[PDB]
């Protein structure tokens, strides 16, 4: 609806909405978030190869 | 009128929204915890170039084999490649030029294209024939293909022109659903391993994550300074790494649902204009406007080292799904293995 | 006398029987806008109370065409341009799409005469060669292959040994000589021409 | 729709003139309703005036224009001539409590939960209303009174004036936290 | 309508005067309805009587003719697909067929129309050029020779000496019957891809 500048209204409903399910939505603080990412990345540190020296013929792109 | 009133609403609406990520935000713990092991630089070299190419390289995209890139030239050709031997197993020309996007489907038999065709065109690259005959040419598309991500082998995700993003039946050629609500053109999308999940970064810097099994948004992260080029998921999904055209990275993590940690950088200016997770997703690779590349630290937010040994611009990054290397669709025409 | 639930069109001297519904194919179409009797409309055969509208049935013809079976084919020895004007009177955006789709069938039908026509350049080696010429795809016609020096690995057997040149008479444009142009498009062009 | 692409039309010839004379009409039956009228008399009246005003400015008046016009309303009658309706003779909170008319003053309730004012206010009252009551249980009441109805008595005041509360101005935080502050202000006098 | 052997169809507005009995070969065509002048297809006109059939008279008249005599002559001056369409709205399996096998005839005959077009490359040195250029198949066209860098002296009487680029106009089917894959098919290309 033009006149309303073309349902712009619409927008502050789906605002409405966003803040709705981002309060629903937990707030993990950034210290432990970024915990648990330190914890999956070292985890996983070894089996990425590309922190490690790749013999010739390990990877199939020297094979 | 009242029309101002509401604007006022949701302004207040995103005050609220910034307070609570405030209370939500912390002190980032990895950058002051660096005294992780240390990231030095690794002296990165591809092990096969990919000179099968002789036009730009504008996106890139392996597959769910992990072996084939799916390397898309602006010319209007497909370069589905092998990735172990520097064989072309495909080359397709396509029916418009200025192709922007490809990517490989969870069929690993599957292909999208998108250009400025406003169709996407999806390959199969077999048939009983045994040449890649395509499999479905699907219009209806508004504005440009601006970037497409297979979500199943019959459903995908193209984020058109028009301030359109919305999802495709690619058996009916039809949108399965419709999602729409930015005020700028859609042009990154990002595949979560979830892969129920996409994040969609439009033009107006918002990137909206939106849910694939309803036809609603679920969250929108913001914090951009620019149009956002690529957006990558981590390798769990929970968070994904933005690039815009600025000249700093940018974490957003969907459990603090707030810009988790930002990746400064004043050494390099150009813009973000790609962004990727290792296969730990430790490090972040930034493809940039200049002709070398970059890998910085997720955790110490510093460079785990430079992509050096280009000479254009790089448009595209994938890297291997076992993590041996990363492919780099540059613009000198070469894609480059870096093991 | 003159409305039904069927009524009767006169485009140009014949007269059709046709459903109010099949002759509307969008609330914006003057044939829609006939169907009901207005207070404008003066001049009409009332010796079979039949409206009387001038226009040629030749291009009415693909018109109810589409109007009654909502699939567009227009005959090869007929003008789509004429089906694309009989559209546009009476206001059809539906059959312009078509029309437009048909039209750029028909310029890949006549992509002979000049209208745009697709080429494209693709690299091969050797061994791949008959792989890609064998695996290039359907609904394109090769039109060359040219061999070039190695300046990798000997004189032959290169990456870069091959280019294959191939083509289909289909342009590659959204439609006809003249697409409507997007400023997005032309700002990422420029970025990529330097 | 003359807006064309703002309010302006809309908003100019008649939304804001017909908000202000809403305001002066509303104010001067107001007045008028308090001076004619009782307590419960004045809330029927009052209430049953703002669902007809309400009513007709749905029919006329667009979704946007309900912002305005329901704050409005709240305002010019439910929110000035408040405070006389408290309390009075014949009439008010302490003095209908104890009539045992549940129905009106449930109506005087969810009529004066619309402004917080009001809720307010009457928290006020009945907090003094309950304040008296546990001031004159302490005191012995007629020839002597039973430790049942002095320490643990303040538990059955607190039971009785529960059911009150839930049967008349329902369960509401504020009334709640207000009765209990109630409670355990006269429970220094055990 | 009108009770007579034969029967006057508007098809189109086009009175087509066809008797009974040639439309009672295909019930399961909507023809064999109009066919009936007591109560189960009643249709009239306010000017003739005629029954009214909102199918065209454009490709009405091959299937008519098939109908009639018992096959389609689709006239080589309109689209062999509308003659397919107006087969699927009378779903004659057979008809169908028909259609199909005639839009194959013009792919093959049309593979330069964006359609089916098989392509490949021999290779040969010149002695057996000659031999196999000289019986080279009825189909398949020559379209290019090349030669290849030879390792030995400089040019001829090298193995590798030419590749020879040949075509062949081939048919496209219309979908939904052919290039249908298989499991095993499927495995020993997955085999035989590297």
């Amino acid at each position: 609806m033009a006149s309303n500048n073309t349902a712009s209204i619409a927008q502050a409903r789906k605002l409405v909405e966003q803040l709705k399910m981002e309060a629903n939505i937990d707030r993990i603080k950034v210290s432990k978030a970024a915990a648990d990412l330190m914890a999956y990345c070292e985890a996983h540190a070894k089996e990425d190869p590309l922190l490690t020296p790749v013999p010739a013929s390990e990877n199939p792109f020297r094979e | 009128s009242e029309l101002d009133q509401l604007r006022q609403e949701a302004e207040q609406l995103k005050n609220q929204i910034r307070d609570a990520r405030k209370a939500c935000a912390d002190a980032t713990l990895s950058q002051i915890t660096n005294n992780i092991d240390p990231v030095g630089r690794i002296q990165m070299r591809t092990r096969r170039t990919l000179r099968g190419h002789l036009a730009k390289i504008y996106a890139m995209h392996w597959g769910t084999d992990s072996r084939l890139l799916v390397s898309a030239s602006q010319d209007g050709k497909l370069i589905i490649w092998d990735s172990y031997t520097t064989n072309k197993v495909h080359a397709i020309p396509l029916r418009s030029s200025w192709v922007m996007t490809c990517a490989y489907a969870p069929s690993g038999n599957y292909v999208a294209c998108g250009g400025l065709d406003n169709i996407c065109s999806i390959y199969n690259l077999k048939t009983r024939e045994g040449n890649v005959r395509v499999s479905r040419e699907l219009a209806g598309h508004t504005g440009y293909l601006s970037c497409c991500r297979f979500l199943d082998d019959n459903q995908i995700v193209t984020s058109s022109g028009d301030t359109t993003c919305a999802l495709w039946d690619i058996e009916t050629g039809q949108q399965t659903t419709t999602f729409t609500g930015h005020t700028g053109d859609v042009m990154s999308l990002s595949l979560a391993p979830d892969t129920r999940l996409f994040v969609s970064g439009a033009c107006d810097a918002s990137a909206k994550l939106w849910d694939v099994r309803e036809g609603m948004c679920r969250q929108t992260f913001t914090g951009h300074e620019s149009d956002i080029n690529a957006i990558c998921f981590f390798p769990n999904g929970n968070a994904f790494a933005t690039g815009s055209d600025d000249a700093t990275c940018r974490l957003f993590d969907l459990r603090a649902d707030q810009e988790l940690m930002t990746y400064s950088h004043d050494n390099i200016i150009c813009g973000i204009t790609s962004v990727s997770f290792s296969k730990s997703g430790r490090l972040l690779l930034a493809g940039y406007d200049d002709f070398n590349c970059n890998v910085w630290d997720a955790l110490k937010a510093d460079r785990a080292g430079v992509l050096a040994g280009h000479d254009n611009r790089v448009s595209c990054l994938g890297v291997t799904d076992d993590g041996m290397a990363v492919a780099t669709g540059s613009w000198d025409s070469f894609l480059k293995i870096w093991n | 006398g003159s409305v039904s639930k069927w009524v009767r069109l006169n485009v140009g001297g014949t007269y059709f029987l046709t459903t109010r519904q099949t002759l509307c194919r969008d609330p914006k179409s003057f044939l829609y806008r006939l169907c009901q009797a207005d207070p404008d409309l003066d001049s009409d055969k009332d010796e079979t109370g039949a409206y009387l509208i001038d226009r040629d049935p030749t291009y009415f013809g693909p018109v109810l065409n589409y109007l009654r079976h909502g699939k567009l084919v227009i005959n090869k020895d007929l003008a789509e341009e004429g089906v694309l004007e009989e559209a546009e009177f009476y206001n059809i955006t539906s059959l312009i799409k078509l029309v437009k789709d048909k039209i750029r069938e028909r310029d890949s039908k006549t992509s002979q005469v000049p209208v745009k026509h697709v080429y494209r350049v693709l690299q091969c080696q050797e061994e791949e060669l008959t792989q890609m010429v064998s695996t290039m795809s359907d609904g394109w016609k090769f039109e060359q292959l040219v061999s070039i020096g190695s300046s990798y690995n000997y004189g032959n057997e290169d990456q870069a040994e091959f280019l294959c040149v191939v083509s289909k008479e289909l342009h590659n444009t959204p439609y006809g000589t003249a697409s409507e142009p997007s400023e997005k498009a032309k700002i990422l062009q420029e970025r990529g021409s330097r | 729709i003359l807006g064309l692409e703002g309010r302006s039309v809309y908003e100019e010839d008649f939304e804001a003139p017909f908000l202000e004379m809403s305001a002066e009409f509303f104010q001067m039956e107001s007045q008028k309703f308090l001076a004619e009228n009782s307590a419960s008399v004045y809330i029927k009246k009052v209430e049953a005036r703002i669902n007809e005003e309400i009513e007709r400015v749905m029919h006329c008046l667009d979704k946007s224009t309900e912002e305005p016009i329901v704050k409005v309303v709240e305002r010019e009658l439910i929110s000035k001539h408040m405070k006389t309706i408290v309390e009075m003779e014949n009439s008010g909170l302490v003095h209908m409590l104890k009539n045992g008319k549940t129905e009106d003053l449930g109506c005087m309730y969810k009529l004066f939960s619309r402004v917080p004012n009001g809720l307010k206010t009457m928290c006020e009252c009945m907090s003094s209303y309950l304040r008296e009551q546990g001031k004159a249980l302490v005191s012995e009441e007629g020839e002597g009174k039973n430790p049942v109805d002095y320490i643990q008595g303040l538990l059955d005041l607190k039971s009785r004036f529960d059911r009150f509360l839930l049967e008349s101005f329902n369960n509401d935080r504020l009334f709640k936290q207000t009765i209990a502050g109630d409670f355990e202000y006269f429970l220094n006098l055990n």
